[PDB]
């Protein structure tokens, strides 16, 4: 129930530079930081709680 | 009760842990010396170069007491973990610095005390236990008179065994301010100044006078490779009290039918001096391709054009920014590959308690990364090494390197392998090395290796990003260094190279392929016969980042040591510098700009993972040298390994010219009770046990303390790894584990890897195969092939990977006998030893 | 033949390279040391007519670019113009403590000789 | 395109409250503008339709969001001028901005 997380956010951060968050630099930085952070969780609820955070930042943009 | 001596008899020699007349009369007038009958303080000089030498935590208790005696630091600061380190916390380089003049100090009265024997007439070896921490002379028990005026000392010992604690400690930096004093302002050197050679000379004569070999400034003047390493030894130390803004290429202005340039005619390099090159035209006319090639490619052109710039992130000192904006750089995460994972789901893995996981990814990083990684060369300082003693060990080296042959070959006999590398910078702008390899001809090659003969051609090598996989967060960069470099280095080194390249069963296993038994044979050669054998295998932190300069000049000339019937000394000799500033201190192109590097391994080098091996070597048979020379002569029963320790100690400190008997005697010593099997920085041993538990070879703490004081870095037990049960592969050698299996009548050793990165990289793709089914198919293939010996595994889940994997190439052939992949046999016959 | 392209952009790139080279300071800085040899890593600290500073936080910006001019290798320098990290213009005045976290660090500044 | 097809159809997959609370609050038009604070309970301004359904969100002036309880002290609407609760004399947006 842990690998399918770590396997999403990288579709996640995939689709978050396709909208040109990149261009942006205090939005990418925190970006790949939350990624990178949750891409070395080993317990599954810090995880969930990141993965909120970068959905928000995908649903933050009307694109 | 115990103290380090330097003990020179006809029954025992050796630096190393121990218990325990007329003369004073003709040397009272010096102030050096000590007033006998009195005042002399507990440690002397030979302490503090012990514990700095030979050193390990929890027994460092001396070490600690001499810093807190003489007000480096507080008793408080030994409480906080991982103080020792180079890497965490580098203050403790501010608390060594604080010896410093303490160690400049006492070489003032050495060259005082020296200059009353002299005047005496008094002949006698000086050794550092004689010596007190505040600069004092004592124990006046081995002295001869002689006539007056005549006297003669012996530092050689003293001297050399000295030499590696002087930047350490950054003694010589008192020679930075006005006066020679630690509360003036600091010397406003000249900004056009770069020779120094007489500074140089008045350092040497200030506090190495009565060192009895010549000291060459400029070591384009010297006589043999041992003369450079001895010179350049010596500028690595002078270097530091020049200022940073000295060095460089030096340029000069030359006129192409009027227009004026700005070119590079020379170089100040910290360790060789300064070298002005010897074909020289300050008055040109269309000039030919030759002559393009180098004059777009050295920094003169770059760094006169482009803007000053202050880069306030690193500390590297920064030269040039070549374009008005500054680039960020992101390296963005790695695509996904949903179908294999999906059918890896469907057939039960990656379930909660597993034993295989997900550990390897594409970390993504923002725009800082480049240069944040780049001012990793802060670990990278300034390290004098023991003359006599490197002296010995690069001799016993060329012995590991005897059974290869080398020679400068033309440019036709060039053998190039996947030209589509980055020709660095400003060569990638108009494509890769494949084009200049069609465009110039060979004439041309020929013309610009001789070209390099006789000159300097400094170059600019570009640092990127890699898109790679990996467990750990870092940023992995890539340096391409420019390709009027690597044409020359080939043209130098291929033949060497392909010949190390080529030999099994030596100490060098680089380019052997572990399929067909390879694996097996390469450990049965590291086994070798060797009595009471235990395994045992080490880690270099920041390997590429802090070696030192003379350990890469060392490495250069042993493998420069091949040319000795196909261009003189001179020529070998602008060769080396050629390399030095080519690959070791160019200037680097990062972001938009230019910085210097303080030194390092360029890792897109062709001759870096033997350069490693050398190091490698070099760093084993320095850990035996010191493993030998630090056991007490009493305890040791056997009497060849006595009498060995004996002649090893007369031929380091005691003996001018190399000795070959002891060389080809030690070397044979070593095959003997201490096998290797070393790629670049990877290496295993097989090691007699019973002798590395009494200190007649090196165990790993020799590895650690020569590393400490050697290479300014720490090694921590968590890498390093012993074995005591051989039936057991070695632990760990190039990401590959060995296991010992029963098949074709008898037992053979198999290599597999971590079958997590195995699943990691069948996952994450790097992009550039999810549009062909080609290329992916053939990377299945590729992971099968490596993960085939999970089989064998007594692991069910780990055998399990390799049939997951093969019904997936099956199904991809679906979806689309030795030369069929899809049956296991394939595979099979890959591991075989009978066998491309 | 590839080998003339590569050739003429060789040519091309050292003869433009060239109209921003001598500045003046060159020659007066050449003729000034003997043998006219000079290192490299002085003819930008003593030639260039323009400064770059990369400003990672502000902390180095309130010790380094006080002012609209500061002192920098032995000389003078006048601010010309201060731009983030996404090469959008930024005013002098937005730079303080209180704002900083909403600047996107590091700012190049480029700066004038006078 | 063709990968938040792939997205979506992994993030119903993972069956999390925090995640499908937040799709189905923003799929009607209740979406953010920041990012919600894992910790130092930062501010996050979530903007509100005409009466999107508000007896969901808002409960004694508490605030429920990514199965998360938000504390509001500052409300601003389209109007820049706090707002208190007659409906059909409101703007669009309602920023319920909590700490
Ligand atoms: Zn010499
Ligand atoms: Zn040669």
């Amino acid at each position: 129930k842990m690998s399918d997380v770590k396997c999403t956010s990288v579709v996640l951060l995939s689709v978050l530079q396709q909208l040109r968050v990149e261009s942006s630099s205090k939005l990418w930085a925190q970006c790949v930081q939350l990624h990178n952070d949750i891409l070395l969780a080993k317990d599954t609820t810090e995880a969930f709680e990141k993965m909120v955070s970068l959905l928000s930042v995908l649903l933050s943009m009307q694109g | 009760v115990y103290r380090a001596f330097d003990i020179y008899n006809d029954k025992v020699a050796g630096f190393a842990k121990f218990l325990k007349e007329t003369i004073y009369n003709l040397l009272k007038d010096c102030p050096a010396v000590a007033k006998h009958d009195q005042r002399l303080t507990k440690y002397t000089m030979a302490d503090l170069v012990y514990a700095l030498r030979h050193f390990d935590e929890g027994n460092c208790d001396t070490l600690k007491e001499i810093l807190v005696t003489y007000n480096c630091c507080d008793d408080d600061y030994f409480n906080k973990k991982d103080w020792y380190d180079f890497v965490e916390n580098p203050d403790i380089l501010r608390v060594y610095a604080n010896l410093g003049e303490r160690v400049r100090q006492a070489l003032l009265k050495t060259v005082q005390f020296c200059d009353a024997m002299r005047n005496a007439g008094i002949v006698g070896v000086l050794t550092l236990d004689n010596q007190d921490l505040n600069g004092n002379w004592y124990d006046f028990g081995d002295f001869i008179q002689t006539t007056p005026g005549s006297g003669v000392p012996v530092v050689d010992s003293y001297y050399s065994l000295l030499m590696p604690i002087l930047t350490l400690t950054r003694a010589l930096t008192a020679e930075s301010h006005v006066d020679t004093d630690l509360t003036k302002p600091y010397i406003k050197w000249d900004l056009l100044k770069y020779d120094f050679t007489e500074e140089r000379l008045k350092l040497f004569d200030r506090y190495f006078k009565y060192w009895d070999q010549t000291y060459h400034p400029n070591c384009v003047n010297c006589l043999d490779d041992r003369c450079i390493l001895h010179c350049a030894n010596f500028n690595v130390l002078f270097s530091t009290v020049f200022p940073p803004t000295s060095f460089g290429p030096l340029v000069r202005k030359i006129f192409v039918d009027g227009v004026p340039f700005v070119v590079s005619t020379g170089y100040h390099f910290r360790e060789l001096g300064v070298v002005h090159n010897q074909d020289v035209n300050l008055h040109s006319s269309r000039l030919s391709f030759k002559e393009l090639l180098v004059y777009a490619a050295d920094p003169a052109m770059h760094a006169a054009s482009g803007n000053l710039l202050l880069d306030k992130r690193t500390t590297c000192f920064s030269v040039a920014a070549l374009t008005n904006n500054v680039a960020f750089q992101t390296v963005k995460p790695g695509n996904f590959n949903k179908d294999f994972y999906d059918f890896a789901v469907s057939k039960g893995f990656f379930k909660e308690g597993s034993s295989v996981e997900l550990k390897h990814f594409f970390f993504a990083q923002d725009g800082n990364a480049a240069i944040s990684d780049y001012d990793y060369y802060r670990y990278n300082l300034p390290t004098m090494c023991d003359i006599r003693q490197l002296l010995f060990v690069v001799e016993v080296v060329d012995k590991y390197f005897d059974c290869y042959d080398g020679g400068c070959i033309n440019a036709n006999q060039v053998i190039v392998n996947n030209l589509d590398k980055s020709a660095g910078f400003p060569f990638n702008k108009w494509g890769k090395a494949r084009l200049y390899y069609d465009s110039m001809s060979y004439e041309d090659q020929d013309a610009l290796f001789a070209y390099t003969k006789r000159n300097v051609i400094p170059t600019i090598t570009q640092m990127n990003l890699k898109y790679a996989i990996s467990a750990k967060n870092r940023a992995r960069t890539v340096a391409g260094v420019s390709i009027c470099s690597t044409m020359t280095n080939r043209q130098f080194h291929q033949k060497l190279l392909k010949s190390i390249a080529a030999t099994r069963g030596a100490t060098v296993v680089i380019g052997t392929s572990k399929f067909y038994g390879g694996w097996h044979n390469m450990l049965k050669t590291v086994y070798s016969d060797v009595e009471n054998p235990h395994l045992m295998g080490w880690d270099y932190p920041k390997c590429d980042r802090a070696m030192p300069n003379m350990l890469r000049i060392m490495a250069s000339l042993v493998l420069a040591r091949k040319h000795t019937t196909c261009c003189s000394l001179s020529h070998r000799f602008y060769r080396l510098a050629n390399e030095c500033a080519q690959v070791l201190s160019e200037m680097v192109m990062c972001g938009g700009s230019l910085y210097v590097k303080p030194g390092g391994t360029s890792s897109g080098d062709a001759t870096t993972a033997y350069a490693n091996s050398v190091f490698n070597i070099c760093q084993a048979v320095t850990a035996n040298v010191n493993a030998l020379l630090s056991t007490d002569g009493n305890k040791i029963a056997d009497k060849y390994v006595r009498n060995l320790q004996h002649r090893l100690y007369e031929c380091l400190y005691r003996n001018r010219d190399v000795d070959t008997d002891f060389v080809n005697e030690f070397y044979a010593y070593l095959r003997k009770h201490f096998s290797m099997m070393i790629l670049s920085d990877d290496a295993v041993v097989c090691f007699n046990s019973t002798y590395a538990s009494q200190g007649l070879v090196a165990s790993i703490k020799n590895f650690k303390s020569v590393l400490y004081y050697q290479n300014n870095v720490f090694m921590s037990e968590a890498k390093c790894w012993t074995e005591t049960d051989l039936t057991k592969g070695p632990h760990e050698f190039c990401s590959q584990h060995t296991m010992l299996v029963k098949q074709g009548d008898d037992y053979v050793y198999l290599p597999y890897p971590d079958p997590s990165r195995i699943l990691g990289a069948g996952c994450f793709v790097d992009d550039i195969v999810k549009t062909d089914g080609t290329l992916m198919i053939e990377r299945f293939v590729s992971l099968a092939i490596d993960a085939y010996p999970l089989t064998k595994h007594p692991n069910q889940e780990y055998a399990d990977v390799f049939h997951l994997y093969l019904q997936y190439i099956r199904k991809l052939h679906d979806e689309l006998n030795t030369s069929r992949y899809w049956e296991p046999e394939f595979y099979e016959a890959m591991y075989t030893p009978h066998t491309q | 033949d590839k080998r003339a392209k590569v050739t003429s952009a060789m040519q091309t790139m050292l003869f433009t390279m060239l109209r921003k080279l001598d500045n003046d300071a060159l020659n007066n800085i050449i003729n000034n040391a003997r043998d006219g040899c000079v290192p490299l890593n002085i003819i930008p600290l003593t030639t260039a007519a323009k400064l770059m500073v990369v400003i990672p936080d502000y902390n180095t910006y309130k010790n380094t670019c006080d002012g609209t001019t500061f002192t920098y290798a032995s000389a003078l320098w006048e601010i010309q113009q201060v731009v983030d990290a996404d090469s959008k213009i930024v005013q002098l005045s937005e730079i303080s403590m209180d704002n900083s976290p909403n600047l996107a660090w590091p700012l190049i500044v480029t700066a004038l000789r006078a």
